[PDB]
């Protein structure tokens, strides 16, 4: 509580990094104070992340594979490097799809041009080649194929362009590209921009010439929500609820067709800005399709939504808007109703990629609870100013967190729930601190929309007031 | 919809039929994807030996693989000394992936650090990103040791670790003294077990080169102990228990049973007990060393027998009745300590549980995939259960290591029929339990894919799974579970003659058609 | 028919349609069996809860019942003791009964004599029996001690244990100092517990009752511990773990541990380590007395308090976190011996391991049943972990028990759907798990048949069974497992965790259907 006191426990957990390291991550932690909209209120953030300090940033692989083209269903891609990546990325990531796995989806699999060092110093752009004839005869209802490179492909510069197009005009068939080396960047942020680079030049205008798509004055895109956990469906299924048509949905049970459809929409719903803006602001620039953020992560946020987004409409969408809002309205107030009182008042911290962490703030705020700090690995500040109406005045702002940060913040705040990533988990567990994936939903059902909100509060209320945390010292001690 | 008092999460809640009636709309609308028809067409297609062949015919495309890079394995051999802290030079998406990869088999906290080296890191060569990067680890997790590892990115620009380290040194980044080991581990070679390797290797030279002057064999009376690549803590409990069980003076070097399950207590204990680094410094004095997983430990052999001159025996994974008692009597011979009575019940008692199930176990066809060592020693004592390994893969498996595979099938009747399949990915496995049906599968969570392709061309075709190896991220604490010595070997047996009786019951779990042979007593 | 190269056992064989026809033509022939539509119309009845209260209203008929009678109970705690033999006067019958029950839930020999009593026995009353009966046991299996007990026939027909066998002695057919204690087990009063209550209680009267002179509380420094009915071999050796852990002196009252785990190795052990009678005849001297299952330790409970003067502590059976910390803090107390870290560490790796699952767990509904101690332990470590045990059912328990089982469901949000039966057998359970029904019910082998039914009604109606208790006859070795203490507690947590996601991975195992939940990482 406090800027100051908060300001001395910045300073005080800057204490043990040495002079050089000291500076720069004073510029990453910062009180927060609404009204603000920009850096000046000592946040700064998408920079290099201090060596040695444990951070929990990722690669460009990750941004591109692990979130942004991975998730496509009905297309192979090829972890393109030594085998690793692919492997403790396979099927880590909870974006939820609906297929025959193996057959038409390939999401769960793990395709790897398994590097040896003899492709390395010899170049395996020929071992490419050689593996895409082989995933054609392997995996013949393939609708596309994506090369992720893995940072020896940036290294010893194959020219995975070229080998792409080549394959591709012999089979006829779609084959991106992607630059993502692990190396390139600073975190998967990078990763995002370049996956949607590689859609734009590589997918999204294949069908500009074509006018065969019956499109409609509702035809709306989801972009930017992965589905993980099913999060997408339970966004769709309200946003068709009151009239409009999800043509696409950008990375969750995402075809490589609904991709190229996408051009065609009127309206672009953006959920997850950090990685998608760069496609949607292309879309607009080019197609003309206007594109606007959302959220749905609780009820008053996803209501304020459905309607901000019905308003683009006409009168049809907005009734049927407010039907659909009148028609929910009883499911999570009995939510509340029955989880609220069991979460009231109870203090939360959190810290996940580059969107929840400021998103999932309104459906706290719905169950009654404070989230006194949160923080991005990824996110630019182009977040951070959005960040700032978020977040009640006075509560901890922190970008790439090193572990050691994460610690000492959360021995002193001592919230009642922690929500972030696998890597945290079990850590503030031995703490005896109620911990929440927010990235994975711990295993956990859908958090978007209504019915991800039920999930949501039942998932906080579960954990939160388990008897566990009560037994975590042994009687004969004090 | 959702009614609050029942909240049905992800699972049967898409199974609503508005939910079922939206992606049906969505399928038919924009998926465009192919007819149910010629999906099930090409999935019969893909059951087939005429794809079997093709898939066999692979040489660039790997398919779900059973393998990670070498900078994993570093990590847990670094995680097994005292104080230690994991410091991959290199690329810090790598880091990231390492601790979770093994945050979901533990399930419990892994401390690794990366340097963070990015785009001119890599042109330029991060030499800064080595002397900052191990000052600030020092100063923020004030660890005793760091065990420096690769990246692939670091592996292909020669970013000389040691010449780093030493000028980090040098140039006062840390203190002369403070331990650095190091290990060049690239990702693409070998596999996490050669990281393992390498990372041991790198740590006992460290410790030993240079002070090889004072050392004399046997002169400690300990026997030293190499676990290699071991993901189960009762692995590294159970030779602990067996050696203590003897009085055998013996030192288990990486030992990470303690920072692999911190007691949760409202206490977060970033390091545990591990392998202190004057057990590693003393090491040589030892009267000699035995390798637990030989077969990924090969660098580390010779640096044993080459440095330390101990006389590595020639010992098989300690798996297993037959070679539990080989290790068993190898030790005795080696400590002069006789096999106590505790043991020898022990091993009766095992010898007593395969005489009780010897009914159902023998004749059942199993596939199995893992590690070398792991893979052999399972096959050993499948056969001494009267098993049969008809298809034994391991990916990163070497041309003598299938000979010896091989060799020990051709010991045994039961072995007749098996298949001993190296640099094969979980794909070619998947082809040979639908053409080549064998009654269950031994494996890491990878193979439950396997099962549910399986089932999905019908219930005779199904092919459970017994989740035995690594990574097991699908169920909570098998990690806590033993495969070696006679412990293991029990639980082993029990584990998979249960698994039968399982199946079994299920399959004669029709009421009036089938559970007529519903035995009560098996 | 049958294929050499690929013989099909009663379960495959049966299914081929020559057998099928003529099952068809056996049934349509001769069987006279109602109609399918009748069978299907009465199963659907069997679950409502209108079949469930006529049910319920049962006043003399008994459907498979959850326990067994006193004898069986006496035989096992015979067992416990050094060299003793199992004598059973009665009926032979009864002998093999018990025999071969412990046979298939040991998987191990299971000697017990009877001095076979007939029809002219009975009427004449069998004094005979007992005297010739003693004699030929002891000069055929050499037995140091013979622990008599009875069959409902000699308990009707009144024979006076004590006299026949003092008379058996005076009349020469026996050393008069030989060991033979007795205890009447009445097959129609309390249960197969009660029988090992009496056993016992009769063995403390035996060794001790005339010596009380020289007894002083506390002098031999050691705690005194009953186990009481137990069928886990990993129970017996948890407390001897625990208490030689903590460097506690203790001195386990029957321990059969040994006998029911005899080495395979070419030689037959028919008695094997127990509990010498010396340390049933220094008992006394002890500084106090743990009733490890206090609910059917009753009348020992009275004799040790009572001529032992020992003031026993008013524990529960050590199941679960709660429970163990208090048997461990009580013996620390008694014995002056402070909790090891060993322990204490143990007791926070449970903790992390229920912080780990707590997910999966919160909020399962279970149905459980066995005997009255296994039972209420089982329902507060369910509690513990955030499960509601709704149907508990104990068959043998009583009115105390109840309240006690109730008070501890009162104490948790957890238990406020829950619903404690006592005299209630198998049948009843059924229709509670078709009426209002839980997720897994957990229990012995016999909950088989009711999980068989379940599924009979339809897949989302199946109830899986977690099998834990006694007997288990359908799973080859669960005998070794454990239930008690921290230990018990994590292998229990783990069964059941693991249980929940293997009936997930099941039911998300449908391709294109339900697999898109079927998550590699849970
Ligand atoms: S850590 Fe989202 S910017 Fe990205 S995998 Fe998670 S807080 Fe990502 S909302 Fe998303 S589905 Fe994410 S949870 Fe943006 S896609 S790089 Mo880790
Ligand atoms: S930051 Fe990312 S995961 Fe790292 S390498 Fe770079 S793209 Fe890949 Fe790959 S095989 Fe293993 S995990 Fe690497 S050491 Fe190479
Ligand atoms: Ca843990
Ligand atoms: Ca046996």
């Amino acid at each position: 509580m406090s800027r100051e006191e908060v300001e001395s426990l910045i300073q005080e957990v800057l204490e043990v990094y040495p002079e050089k390291a000291r500076k720069d991550r004073n510029k990453h932690l910062a009180v927060n104070d609404p009204a603000v909209t920009q850096s000046k209120k000592c946040i700064i953030s998408n920079k290099k992340s201090q060596p040695g300090l444990m951070t929990i940033r990722g690669c460009a692989y990750a941004g591109s594979k692990g979130v942004v083209w991975g998730p496509i269903k009905d297309m192979i891609h090829i972890s393109h490097g030594p085998v690793g990546c692919g492997q403790y990325s396979r099927a880590g990531r909870r974006n939820y799809y609906i297929g025959t796995t193996g057959v038409n989806a390939f999401v769960t699999m793990n395709f790897t041009s398994d590097f040896q060092e003899k492709d390395i110093v010899f170049g395996g752009d020929k071992k490419l080649a050689k593996l895409i004839d082989e995933v054609e005869t392997l995996f013949p209802l393939n609708k596309g194929i994506s090369v992720q490179s893995e940072c020896p492909i940036g290294l010893i510069g194959d020219d995975i362009e070229s080998v792409s197009k080549v394959k591709g005009a012999e089979l006829s068939k779609t084959i991106v590209p992607v630059r993502c080396e692990g190396f390139r960047g600073v975190s998967q942020s990078l990763g995002h921009h370049i996956a949607n680079d590689a859609v734009r030049d590589w997918v999204l205008g294949k069908r500009d010439e074509d006018t065969t798509f019956a499109s409609t004055p509702y035809d709306v895109a989801i972009i930017g929500d992965y589905n993980i956990g099913g999060d997408a469906w339970s966004s769709r299924i309200l946003l068709e609820e009151m009239g409009l048509r999800c043509v696409a949905q950008w990375s969750g049970d995402g075809s490589i067709s609904e991709i190229e459809l996408t051009p065609k929409v009127k309206l672009n719903l953006v959920h997850c800005y950090r990685s998608m803006n760069y496609i949607s602001r292309h879309m607009e620039e080019k197609y003309g399709i206007p594109w606007m953020e959302y959220n749905f992560f609780g009820p008053t946020k996803t209501i304020e939504s459905l309607r901000a987004i019905a308003a683009k409409f006409d009168e049809s969408i907005q009734k049927k808007c407010e039907e659909v809002i009148a028609k929910y309205k009883p499911e999570w107030e009995a939510v509340v109703a029955k989880y609220r009182p069991r979460l009231e008042g109870k203090r939360v911290m959190l810290y996940i990629g580059g969107l929840r962490p400021r998103h999932v703030i309104g459906a706290y705020e719905d169950l009654g609870m404070e989230v006194v700090g949160t923080g991005y690995e990824f996110a630019h500040n182009d977040d951070y100013d959005r960040t700032m109406k978020e977040m009640g005045d006075s509560t901890l702002l922190y970008d790439d967190v090193t572990g050691y940060e994460f610690e000492e913040f959360v021995k002193r705040i001592k919230p009642d729930l922690i929500g972030s990533g696998i890597k945290e988990k079990f850590i503030f567990q031995k703490m005896g601190i109620p911990f929440r994936e927010m990235h994975s939903w711990d295993y956990s059902g859908p958090y978007h929309g209504f019915d991800g909100f039920a999930i949501f509060a039942r998932d906080m209320d579960m954990t939160l007031n388990n008897p566990c945390w009560k037994k975590l010292q042994a009687p004969w001690e004090a | 919809s959702q009614q609050v008092d029942k909240i049905k999460a992800s699972y049967p809640l898409f199974l609503d039929q508005d939910y079922k009636d939206m992606l049906a709309k969505k399928r038919d609308g924009f998926e465009e994807k192919y007819p149910q028809d010629k999906i099930d067409e090409v999935f019969q297609w893909t059951t087939t030996k005429e794809y079997q062949e093709l898939n066999f015919q692979r040489e660039a495309l790997t398919v779900n693989p059973a393998k990670a890079c070498q900078p994993l394995g570093a990590v847990l051999c670094a995680l097994g000394f005292e104080k230690t802290m994991p410091y991959v030079h290199g690329s810090q998406g790598c880091v990231a992936y390492f601790r979770s990869y093994f945050n979901r088999h533990f399930r419990e906290p892994v401390s690794c650090v990366s340097d963070s080296m990015t785009e001119d890191a890599a042109v330029f060569g991060g030499q800064q990103n080595m002397k900052d990067g191990l000052q600030n680890c020092k100063a923020t997790y004030k660890p005793d040791m760091i065990a420096v590892s690769t990246t692939c990115m670091a592996e292909v620009i020669g970013d000389d670790l040691n010449a780093f380290i030493n000028n980090s040194k040098k140039e006062g980044f840390i203190p002369d003294e403070f331990p650095v080991p190091f290990a060049h581990t690239p990702s693409f070679v070998g596999s996490h077990v050669t990281g393992w390797d390498n990372m041991f290797e790198g740590i006992a030279r460290y410790f030993t080169l240079k002070s090889m002057d004072d050392k004399v064999v046997g002169s400690n009376k300990k026997i030293n102990i190499v676990p290699g690549f071991e993901t189960y803590l009762g692995n590294f409990r159970v030779i602990k228990r067996m050696l203590s069980e003897m009085g055998v003076g013996y030192s288990l070097l990486s030992d990470p049973e303690e920072v692999l399950d911190t007691p949760a207590d409202g206490q977060f204990r970033m390091y545990a007990g591990g392998t202190t680094q004057e057990e590693m410094k003393d090491a040589p004095n030892a009267l000699n060393t035995v390798l637990l997983q030989p077969w990924h430990l090969e660098k580390t052999k010779k640096f044993v027998e080459g440095t330390w001159k101990h006389e590595v025996p020639k010992l098989n994974i300690p798996m297993g009745l037959d070679w539990t008692d080989e290790f068993l009597m190898k030790v005795s011979e080696i400590s002069g300590q006789p096999i106590p009575a505790s043991l020898t019940k022990e091993r009766g008692r095992l010898v007593d549980m395969m005489t009780d199930s010897h009914t159902w176990l023998h004749g059942k066809r199993f596939a199995l995939w893992g590690d070398p060592d792991f893979v052999m020693g399972l096959v050993k004592f499948l056969l001494e259960l009267g098993c049969e390994p008809v298809h034994i893969l391991c990916h990163n498996g070497n041309k003598r290591w299938k000979k010896a595979v091989d060799a020990i099938l051709a010991a045994s009747p039961y072995g007749k029929n098996a298949t001993v399949y190296i640099g094969k990915d979980l794909w070619h496995l998947r082809s040979l339990v639908f053409t080549d049906k064998p009654d269950f599968m031994i494996g890491n969570s990878y193979g439950k894919f396997i099962q549910r392709d399986t089932l999905h061309k019908g219930k005779e075709f199904e092919v459970p799974l017994i989740r035995i190896g690594f990574p097991i991220f699908d169920r909570h604490h098998l990690h806590r579970s033993t495969t070696l010595g006679y412990e293991g070997a029990m639980q082993i047996l029990t584990t998979l003659v249960n698994s039968i009786l399982e199946r079994l019951d299920e399959e004669t779990r029709g009421m009036q058609a089938t559970d007529y042979n519903h035995d009560l007593v098996r």
